């Protein structure tokens, strides 16, 4: 429950499922 | 670099837990407490689904 | 196993974890068991909610931006995102 946690899990899932 | 590994850090962050050792799913919860779904019957994946998200929000 | 554990949450919360279908920074959240729903989400800056179906009023997506930037809850956002989702199919 921390805005910049979800910030970085999110950009680091969007990459990990684009490649 | 599995997309997995992150996959499971989400479901596992929504307070589902997988317990196959109990045959069981454990739910966190509206009142702090902890619901637990058995999986050794013959409920429905419909009514499963449906009991575990009622438990995630108020 | 973890690729058996993806497939059992998935199964049991009908809830998938999909590439966005318009960009490299979304991640696209498919509820229900024939994927009739869906919402898309970005980190890069450029907006944080992206396109869903069905498409949801201004009032709904200002929720969800806020459940995740003000309150930084992503399991929040995915119950309140599926019960709007669902509410206005």
């Amino acid at each position: 429950k921390d805005p910049n946690e979800v910030r970085s899990f999110l950009q680091d899932l969007s990459q990990v499922l684009a490649r | 670099a599995n997309e997995n590994i992150l996959k499971l850090k989400l479901y596992r962050s929504l307070g589902v837990i997988l317990d196959l050792e109990n045959d069981q799913v454990l739910i966190n919860r509206n009142d702090g407490n902890i619901d637990i779904l058995p999986l050794d019957n013959n409920l429905s994946d419909f009514y499963k689904t449906k009991y575990i998200w009622e438990r995630l929000g108020k | 196993n973890d690729a058996a554990e993806v497939a059992l949450y998935e199964r049991l919360l009908q809830l998938r974890v999909l590439p966005g279908a318009s960009d490299v920074h979304d991640v696209r959240f498919v509820f229900g068991d024939d994927s009739r729903c869906w919402i898309e989400v970005a980190m890069h800056g450029d907006h944080v909610i992206g396109n869903s179906h069905p498409a949801l009023d201004p009032k709904s997506r200002a929720t969800l931006e806020h459940v995740l930037t003000v309150q930084g809850d992503l399991a929040a956002f995915l119950v309140v995102a599926r019960d709007m989702l669902l509410a206005s199919l």
